[PDB]
């Protein structure tokens, strides 16, 4: 439910709470090295924006490079 | 799965559900309309600039927040749904009014739920909850197999009667807690909606009430200028029995009021007769003159009166005013002076010799004295107000003879052979007044002669 | 005096009476309202010369409000003899200003009515098991010009709250005007102050305003009674009660 | 195929189309249902209040796309099915507003500058509930609109006979469109 919290606020095409959240999301994802918790947060932004947001977000130049595993 | 047959309220509340939800707002929406209404009613005029202004007049800042806000609630409520009442609301509501959204800057009128102009607006939406509401309840009636639901008015709602349900708050949890799931070996979990739980508990919770209707009327009044007597009558006949004046009255009354004054004296006692028995009432056959001394007390002002009234009944009241109008402007005609100063002098054509040998000759085999009586109420009713100016269903080109016959018809009066037949309709309304006063003038050498 | 202004007040009350139209459509209505006001506008007790001179000021009130928006409204008389039809209307010069004032006093005292007898009121003044504190707030209020803002006007409709039955009238004079007052001041404090000083506040701002103090007047068991009426009001002109009972 | 061609003409030909009445229209159920009545003037009455006892637009009538929080259709048809009936709609109405866009700006009420623009923010709305409708992924949704397309070009001769269903190709009136609606959600 977090990392789905997190999958919205990221899907949004702005605000203190939410960048402090996702900011904890990304330490713990870093953290915990249970990369799984990773690919739910990529499918679940696949199935909310598509695949191709994802890919974009791979990019180079992106800042969301966390989203996904090692 | 089957719902309309199966789950019907839950259906009509899916399908609904995006409007629904604003039917809480209707109760405080009704409080505002009902404060707009104490403060303006009774009030003609409305001077005020918008919703803006309205606000900065009451500026007192507890009252001017509380305004603000309920005011913020119409216009949310407003702007969602006017796009529906534009196609649904069973009240017609001109394109320009629900096309674009409403802000404070709107004009003010927007928010009295007159029955006509942009208030048409505030009516609409405060219908458009009463059907949303009631015809879930109608679902909800409909399977409780009972016919005793009882019902309110708009008055009386309060929070407890409208459907109020918060999605998140209220909605989402239930479905979450109705939403199951099996499994078994070697398959995937599916879900399976308790639907009808659903229903059962939305049903338990939200369904219950009724509303009805409130509101002004904007001709609050059409005092004197364009006072609406037609209505006052209609009032009354539907209250009370009402008769001719006998030419035997018409003729003592005649021989009496040998003075305009005299005339207007009595005609003013018959004036305040007619608004309290249209409001009241009373038996038809009680003499006026003991009606205005008894009970109404209007003593002290009663001299000839009492004298001309000493035959007169209630049930006379109305023939009784308009013989005295019409004998009070014979009197002024028969003087020279003009008695249709408050008539348009449109409606003061003049008769070409081909409608004035037309004219005379229906006059000379015319029941007269009704025709003048007659002619001489649609003048001073219809042809006489700016406010019957602007509903001009009675325009100088129209005929007379179709128009008189209106009027009759609309108070059920009795036809004589003479109105469709003989009457010309050569003459159009714009004659009317020549027409009245070429009758007078042929009555007025008849009564020398 | 110049003129006799009870007798002109009494000579309106029918026509003005007739401007009036009910909600609820109680027939019974006028009738009883011209009796009332043919009653009480004397000078027999203390209280009808009371309402009568209130009568006056407010009608006062109303006609310099009009005469500001006038030319020369001391030239009133030379515009009614400038009225053929009104003189010829009336036959003497003298009944015609009698009529002139008769016209521009019968819509106001038709409204002030319509404001002061608005669900029974008037039945307080004259039923004789009114007590004195009604009759006292009646008047209290009735004088007050702030407290009983009528505004002018220019079917008159008489804004029945309750749905109170004929031969009754509400237990406490003008109760609706007394709830929107505290209503509006239970706002004002609401807003300046918090939550947790509002009560106190807003019994303060009641007791500093003249009704507050005309009640802290009222001291034992007329008070206790004037709040029990004021109860019943309260319901009736919150929630629409069909017994006596609840 | 018939069912076609009324959006064959929209996107293709649109100038015909231009009072043509499309599913993407709410229907005044006023002109259904022949309460509140009406005085010969015009003032509602449920005498009272007054002292005397069609609203169907034709073109894209909808506005803003950002206001559709939900769908609902008044011939109680499944929202999904009016849905998917409005996205090929816009998608037809989208190719003629690229074939020519002065059509479509007469088919559109209110009036717009970007035609296309619009559309395309009004397919994404369409499918934003369809995903909500469904739920599905937005890609799966968009297979489900191909799925549909793909039904239809394979029933276009499939609908070689059998075929007598009352619409004209230009969508003259309010009883064709919704016959057209009809045979469509079949
Ligand atoms: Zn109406």
């Amino acid at each position: 439910l977090c990392l789905d919290r997190a999958a919205d606020f990221l899907s949004e095409p702005m605000a203190k709470e939410k960048q402090c959240y996702l900011q904890q999301v990304k330490q713990f994802c870093i953290r915990v090295e249970n990369d799984w918790h990773r690919v739910y947060l990529v499918r679940k932004l696949s199935s909310q924006r598509g695949m191709e947001f994802v890919q974009g977000l791979s990019k180079p130049g992106r800042p969301h490079q966390w989203v996904f595993p090692k | 799965k089957n719902g309309k047959e199966r789950v019907p309220i839950l259906w009509h509340f899916l399908q609904k559900e995006a409007e629904l939800r604003l039917v809480k707002f209707l109760p405080e929406i009704l409080a505002l309309q009902r404060d707009l209404v104490k403060q303006f009613q009774n009030v003609q005029q409305v001077e005020y600039s918008s919703i803006r202004g309205f606000l900065s007049k009451h500026s007192s800042d507890g009252l001017r927040q509380l305004l603000h806000n309920r005011i913020t609630v119409f216009l949310s409520t407003w702007n969602k749904l006017r796009r529906s009442l534009e196609t649904n609301g069973e009240i017609n509501l001109p394109k320009d009014y629900c096309s674009t959204d409403l802000d404070l800057d709107t004009e003010f009128e927007i928010l009295l739920p007159r029955r006509r102009g942009l208030g048409l607006c505030a009516t609409a939406l405060v219908s458009y909850l009463i059907r949303l509401h009631n015809e879930i309840v109608y679902a909800v009636e409909k399977l409780s197999k009972e016919n005793n639901s009882y019902s309110v008015d708009a008055a009386e709602v309060t929070e407890l009667h409208v459907i109020s349900y918060e999605v998140e708050r209220d909605l989402t949890p239930l479905i979450l807690s109705n939403c199951q799931y099996q499994v078994e070996e070697g398959r995937e979990t599916v879900q399976e909606f308790d639907l009808e739980k659903i229903q059962r508990q939305i049903v338990s919770r939200f369904l219950q009430g009724k509303p009805r209707l409130s509101l002004k009327g904007i001709p609050t009044l059409v005092y004197r200028h364009d006072w609406n007597y037609e209505h006052l009558f209609m009032d009354i006949k539907n209250k009370m029995a009402q008769d001719s004046l006998p030419s035997s009255v018409i003729s003592a009354i005649s021989g009496q009021l040998q003075s305009y004054s005299d005339a207007c004296e009595v005609l003013s006692v018959v004036e305040v007769t007619l608004g309290f028995l249209s409001t009241a009432g009373g038996d038809p056959n009680m003499q006026l003159n003991v009606y205005t001394q008894d009970i109404l007390q209007m003593g002290d002002q009663t001299i000839h009166v009492l004298k001309a009234l000493n035959r007169c009944q209630l049930k006379h009241t109305i023939a009784l005013w308009q013989f005295l109008s019409a004998h009070k402007s014979e009197q002024l005609l028969r003087l020279h002076k003009e008695p249709f100063g408050e008539i348009s002098s449109r409606y003061k054509a003049d008769l070409s010799p081909e409608n004035a040998k037309l004219l005379s000759t229906f006059l000379n085999q015319t029941g007269l004295d009704a025709f003048l009586l007659e002619l001489h109420e649609m003048i001073i009713l219809k042809l006489k107000n700016p406010q019957t100016q602007t509903e001009e269903r009675f325009r100088p080109q129209w005929s007379l003879r179709d128009t008189l016959v209106s009027y009759m018809q609309t108070k059920e009066s009795e036809i004589l052979p003479e109105m469709a037949s003989q009457f010309p309709e050569e003459i159009l309304l714009a004659s009317c007044v020549s027409v009245w006063k070429t009758a007078a003038v042929l009555k007025w050498n008849r009564e020398m002669r | 005096s110049i003129l006799d202004t009870t007798r002109l007040l009494r000579s309106c009350v029918q026509s003005a009476v007739g401007m009036l139209r009910d909600q609820n459509e109680s027939c019974t209505r006028n009738m009883r309202r011209v009796v009332l006001l043919l009653g009480l506008l004397n000078e027999d007790d203390a209280c009808h010369a009371s309402f009568l001179r209130v009568s006056k000021m407010r009608l006062s009130v109303f006609l310099k409000k009009q005469e500001e928006s006038q030319f020369h409204p001391l030239e009133w008389l030379a515009r009614e003899a400038c009225n053929q039809d009104a003189l010829q209307e009336a036959g003497t010069f003298r009944h015609t200003l009698w009529k002139r004032v008769q016209g521009a006093v019968t819509p106001l005292l038709a409204s002030m009515i319509s404001f002061i007898d608005r669900d029974g009121n008037l039945e307080l003044l004259t039923r004789p098991d009114t007590p004195p504190w009604a009759r006292d707030l009646w008047m209290f209020i009735f004088s007050d010009t702030m407290l009983l803002n009528i505004p002018l006007v220019m079917y008159i409709v008489v804004q029945n709250h309750m749905n109170l039955s004929e031969n009754a009238s509400n237990n406490v004079p003008f109760s609706w005007k007394i709830k929107d007052y505290l209503e509006e001041l239970w706002v004002q404090a609401q807003y300046i102050t918090d939550a947790e000083g509002l009560p106190k506040k807003f019994v303060d701002i009641f007791q500093q305003t003249p009704l507050g103090r005309f009640l802290a007047q009222l001291h034992g068991e007329p008070q206790q009674e004037l709040l029990q009426c004021y109860l019943k009001d309260f319901i009736l002109l919150t929630m629409r009660v069909s017994t006596e009972e609840e | 195929n018939e069912l076609l061609e009324p959006l064959k003409n929209l996107a293709f030909s649109p100038a015909t189309m231009a009072h043509a009445f499309l599913p993407t229209m709410p229907e005044d159920l006023l002109a259904q249902a022949r309460h509140w009545y009406t005085c010969p003037n015009g003032h509602p009455c449920s005498c009272i209040d007054c002292h005397a006892p069609d609203r169907t637009q034709t073109g894209h009538v909808l506005g803003n796309p950002q206001r559709r929080d939900v769908v609902t259709c008044d011939r109680g048809l499944p929202p999904v099915v009016f849905l998917l009936i409005r996205l090929l709609t816009h998608l037809a109405l989208l190719l003629g507003a690229s074939q020519s866009s002065q059509a479509l700006i007469n088919i559109i009420k209110p009036p717009v500058r970007d035609p296309k623009g619009f559309l395309q923010q009004h397919i994404l709305k369409d499918l934003e509930q369809l995903a909500k409708m469904l739920g599905h992924s937005a890609d799966e949704t968009i297979g489900v609109v191909h799925l549909v397309l793909r039904r239809l070009l394979q029933e276009q001769h499939q609908l070689s006979s059998r075929r007598l269903l009352n619409f004209d190709t230009e969508l003259s009136t309010k009883e064709m469109r919704n016959n057209w609606e009809k045979e469509i959600a079949a």
